């Protein structure tokens, strides 16, 4: 048998290596309970990309004007070669700004003292104060600017909770900040809102009383947790992931099941059962096993697991208890193997033995369960009716408050089927039971009498289970589908018998604090799942729209799965990963992230033009051109357009590798125009321009069949060049061949850069939403049910 | 009954707002509607005709999902959409043609064609994009 | 004047496009517009009539908020939408009837009825919508 | 041909929907299309006229981009949109009135005017919003 | 670049040629693949500008050799760079280059 067990372990390990779950089934509980809620992150400093600098200008003839004009520049200049790398950096910045997305701004605290204004007013940010000082000390500005900088005033309307501050920023930064301000995620928190946020089924109860004691401040600001339904349909073609999710839910549900108290003495019950069964087996009966079985049963019914049935057929009491088990738990909660095995054993060991009928010849896999055949073959009204009731006992599909749930039938809920089971068993007790030996029949019918003699306690136990299931299921947020899964949970038949024969008169309802703990943990997990799904779909959609084709979606899906804290990436199968990716590709992105991407794509041209370490492209033109004069630089090869020259994308040629076109167009001397993110060498050497150098910076393109090393040259001729005296003292038209596709950096304009911000005065962030409610349970003895009858009616 | 009008509106929108050059952001909702419709209607077989000289034709539905990745619609997307657009236009034309002539003395409001009978079932009610005419 | 047209157009769009089965993406703009209109019109009262035999009626606005996060709207959403759609339809009918029968010698372009005078305030201008008519 | 109608539809929807006090989540697609159009058309030169009494005019697209980050459109944004809208409507009126009076004895379905010939290139085909008329 | 046999252990004599053929058939049948995985045999190509993956390491070596040879034209190089696996998981089918 040991070799057989080794072989079965090998097979089950091969199966298990396709399931993302850690080896011990308890660390999932710790990881789930350690999942912090959606973190509230404010912005200590304003999100700014553009800052002003001081640069000298030149006369059109090429001498310094003595003026110091303010220009614009990036905070960080890290845009590398290649258009693809530029767009990859753009996607990285998109991710950075998505993570850095704030939720609420207290613009009063961010304000700093100002010295420029004579009214000792406030300013929004330290950077604004510094740039204001820079524009204040300098004397190259208008007087009306000074009047405005002296008369700019903040305003605080505390009654309506509105405050404004003046700011100086570039339009992109101001648009970003204003969009963040006006699209806040926080909503007012009223007593009615916090009262209706509590699940309504628990509110309607009478066992619990919900009293509002904490006083909500009139400035209550709370973030509504996301409650969107699942968008992946994790019930078909996702067996492994769904199994992992439902196992995690099973562990979490097992963590919150209350324990039983003061069951009847075990030793006395063992003695009585041994005497009554007339034994010449019954081992493994302890209160610990009963509690574990009860917790397993309730948790499995809650988290929609699948339960396998384990038994030893030599213990007929195991099948007798399994009769009750099948009556209470709907048969659709198990796997087909266990159901057919249990049905065949029960039918061919108790009933058909007692009714003088041939043993049920049967074939595995028929569309009808054996219980149906039993129903349409026995004309004894009691047991036939009971068999029919078990036959058509299935989970009922209902929708409550837009949440899908599976609930039991009403008849079992009030504890009434136990009377039917007891009557059927008592009918079997006095039955003739023909063609069976003496002691076996006597033991069978005496065990049946033993289980029948516990009618009131069984009724109380089953309806207590029903009430606990209702209460626990009330707070479930995510919907539960119903589909068979790979793995199962081992249910001990002996433990089921122990629970059936050892249930006392102890009422046990879930503790209110345990209920709220479970509800908070579940909603936190749901919020994390939804937000990670949203981030993943936004990342993939933005990368696809911006033409980033090398972004392996497998890495993004890997990160998304790993950030769920309940999986293990190193075990997942590739085909299921691809199916999940294809599911994700077709969902519409949430509006905030889409609008952020739209703003990024509308500002990307300006951002790329702003950098001085990158250029759009180069034109050679193979012809003499008069140099175009500019105010920023003395003499530059400025080409603000690509008119009249054919355009070829460098990155396209590089990735495709077809070098014939550019090689011919370079060797045969035809004008062209290369376009691509290329750094350029600044050449402050007029003699270097005289000795033509911008005609050999393309030879390496055909020498080594590569484009990354391509480093064009831009000539910057000014007075400070160590050789500028050639231009001033000699008469010659500035002649060159290579131009650079570049736009002049935007001149600093004050009347449009100035902007006013809008925000609330002050408030506090509330996320817990459970410290403001108290729920004191009634005395455990007097608990009632839906029908206003007491939960346990046996005393 | 309204399902037919929703299908006609969906087909008209798909034919008119899906050409080369349109940015995807203009027709994202139409893309979602078309995906939902093609998913729900897939796998179900219909029949038309059966009276007069109106021809009897069968129907099938096995089509792929329209993409949602490219920033701006391209010609391949146009052809892929227009093939299914043509097939569905033919289908709705034959359905309405069959539903016109058939009539009954009682229950005039009640649809008389099996196509409409299965259209108003409990599984097809997920495509009711518009009722505005 | 434009606010009344905005109300009428919003009511038309809501009563048309809110039908069970449609994907939530088709009504995103409708949901936002309707929610803003409801949250802005609440806490207010109006009086209409006061001339001829028209029904002199008082109206109070204290309705609730519709749901926001739903994959597919069930019949509950449609019912709770219609229960206020009909009320708004009756209100617009009363306002238009009270406006039509009034007249004045001076400044006919400007609003005349008291309900229209009150509704011309800037605080209601957030209910403005498209002007395709 | 279709490009001109797409521009006309975009301008008409901009006239209808860009009013003070609206919600941005209702005209997002129109604003996106407008921004794409202004990006594409920027930096081009056009010539219109030649026959009859239609004046010879030169048109250049040099307008700046339009922000989309504000939750409610204000008067400043309204006038900023309106100025460029009026310029565009004058341009499209001029090109239409140029193209209307010219015809050919052969290949009459093809464009004949200079502006329509120029706007039939390959890149400009990336602007085509809707064909609903 | 032309085609040459990877193994050149064929002895002279037509009878020995037929013997070698029989041995080759025996080796092929003994090394028969029962279930043929295609995800395991995959090395990422360094030259596919669509970040594709190829079937065998030697295939990757051949692709690198062809992609980098100064005497070769650009059409074949672009065809090499265009290689990419397309996965259709809804019908459980994948495509690989070889």
């Amino acid at each position: 048998k040991t070799k057989e067990e080794h072989q079965k372990e090998v097979q089950y390990e091969i199966l298990q290596k396709t399931i993302p779950t850690f080896e011990p089934k308890e660390s999932i509980l710790k990881k789930l309970e350690d999942i912090k809620p959606e973190q509230a992150k404010a912005q200590t400093k304003l999100f700014r990309i553009f800052e002003p600098r001081q640069k000298p200008i030149y006369i059109a003839n090429g001498e310094k004007e003595r003026r110091n004009r303010i220009y614009w520049k990036l905070k960080k200049d890290t845009l590398p070669d290649g258009d693809y790398d530029v767009r990859e950096y753009f996607l990285n910045l998109y991710d950075q700004v998505l993570t850095e997305m704030p939720d609420y701004l207290l613009l009063k605290d961010m304000a700093v003292e100002n010295k420029n204004s004579r009214d000792a007013g406030k300013v929004v940010d330290s950077e604004t104060a510094s740039i204001c000082d820079a524009i204040f000390q300098d004397e190259e500005t208008e007087g009306a600017v000074a009047r405005f900088i002296a008369e700019m005033r903040q305003r605080v309307q505390a009654d309506r909770n509105v405050v404004n501050y003046p700011s100086i920023l570039h339009p992109i930064d101001y648009a970003f900040n204003e969009y963040f301000l006006q699209h806040q995620l926080v909503e007012p928190l009223n007593n009615d809102i916090i009262f209706n946020y509590i699940p309504e089924r628990i509110r309607n109860d009478v066992n619990y009383i919900l009293n509002m004691d904490r006083n909500l401040p009139s400035t209550a600001r709370y973030i509504r947790p996301n409650l969107l339904q699942d968008r992946l349909n994790l019930h078909d073609n996702f067996e492994s992931l769904w199994d992992t999710i439902t196992t995690s839910n099973y562990i979490l549900a097992r963590s919150v099941v209350p324990d039983l108290k003061e069951l009847v003495s075990t030793e006395a019950q063992i003695q009585k059962m041994s005497q009554d069964l007339q034994l010449e087996f019954l081992t493994g009966i302890n209160s610990q096993a009963a509690n574990d079985c009860f917790k397993t049963l309730i948790a499995a019914m809650l988290s929609q697991r699948t339960m396998s049935l384990d038994f030893v057929t030599t213990n007929y009491m195991s099948l007798i208890s399994g009769m009750w088990l099948l009556t209470v738990v709907p048969n659709d909660m198990f796997i087909r193997e266990s159901l057919v095995a249990c049905q065949l054993a029960i039918v061919n060991t108790i009933i058909y033995v007692a009714f003088g009928m041939q043993r049920m010849h049967y074939r595995n896999g028929d569309p009808q369960t054996p219980f149906q055949i039993a129903e349409q073959q026995i004309q004894n009204f009691q047991v036939a009716n009971w068999l029919h009731f078990v036959n058509n006992n299935y989970f009922r599909q209902v929708v409550i408050d837009g949440v899908l749930n599976q609930v039991l039938n009403d008849n079992i809920r009030n504890g009434h089927v136990i009377n039917q089971l007891m009557e059927a068993l008592m009918q079997l007790s006095r039955q003739q039971f023909p063609t069976m030996p003496v002691d076996y029949k006597r033991s069978i019918q005496r065990g049946i009498l033993l289980l029948s003699n516990r009618l009131g306690q069984l009724v109380d136990l089953t309806r207590l289970l029903a009430y606990s299931y209702e209460t626990l299921m009330a707070c479930v947020t995510m919907n539960m589908q119903h589909v068979q899964t790979l793995t199962t949970e081992k249910l001990q038949l002996t433990s089921v018998t122990s629970l059936c024969m050892l249930i006392g008169n102890a009422t046990v309802i879930p503790s209110p604090q345990t209920l709220f703990h479970y509800y908070n943990v579940n909603v936190n997990f749901h919020s994390n799942y939804n937000e990670r799904i949203n981030d993943a779909v936004a990342i993939i959609t933005a990368a696809n729209r911006l033409n980033l084709y090398q972004k392996k979606m497998k890495a993004i899906v890997e990160d998304f799965l790993k950030r769920l804290h309940i999986f293990d990436v190193a075990v997942a199968p590739d085909d299921q990963m691809y199916r999940l990716r294809d599911r994700l590709r077709l969902l519409p992105v949430e509006v905030r992230r889409l609008d952020i991407f739209n703003l990024i794509l509308m500002a990307m041209d300006q951002i790329e033009r702003a950098s001085d370490k990158i250029a759009q492209g180069v034109i050679i033109a193979y012809r003499d051109m008069q140099l175009e004069r500019d105010e920023m630089y003395g003499y530059v090869n400025i080409a603000r357009n690509l008119d009249g020259f054919q355009q070829i994308n460098l990155e396209e040629l590089m990735r495709t590798g077809s070098y014939a076109q550019i090689t011919n167009m370079l060797l045969n001397n035809q004008p062209v125009a290369l376009v691509g993110a290329l750094p350029f060498v600044t050449d402050s050497s007029v003699i270097s321009l005289i000795a033509i150098l911008d005609a050999t910076v393309f030879a390496q393109i055909v020498k080594l069949r590569k484009v990354d090393t391509l480093k064009p040259i831009l000539y910057k001729i000014n007075s400070d060049s160590n050789d500028f005296y050639l231009v001033a003292n000699y008469d010659w038209v500035p002649i060159s061949t290579t131009k650079v596709y570049k736009q002049v950096p935007v001149q600093f304009d004050f009347r449009n850069s100035m902007h006013m911000l809008t925000s609330n005065l002050t408030f506090t962030v509330y996320s817990d939403l459970l410290a403001f409610v108290s729920a004191d349970t009634v005395e455990p003895i007097n608990a009632v049910a839906f029908d206003n009858m007491r939960i346990m009616n046996e005393l | 009954m309204d399902v037919l009008y929703s299908l006609s509106k969906t087909l008209k929108d798909a034919r008119d707002k899906i050409v080369e050059g349109t940015l995807y952001s203009n027709v994202s909702d139409l893309i979602q509607q078309f995906n939902q419709m093609i998913i729900t209607m897939n796998g179900n077989e219909f029949q038309t005709g059966g009276i007069g000289n109106l021809p009897i034709r069968n129907w099938n539905f096995n089509f792929g999902l329209l993409g949602t990745t490219l920033l701006n619609l391209d010609a391949n997307y146009v052809e892929t959409a227009r093939n299914t657009i043509d097939y569905f236009v033919d289908f709705v034309d034959n359905v309405c043609m069959d539903e016109m002539v058939r009539e009954s003395q009682r229950n005039g409001i009640a649809p008389q064609s099996d196509s409409l009978r299965k259209l108003s079932a409990i599984k097809f009610k997920r495509i009711n994009f518009d009722n505005s005419s």
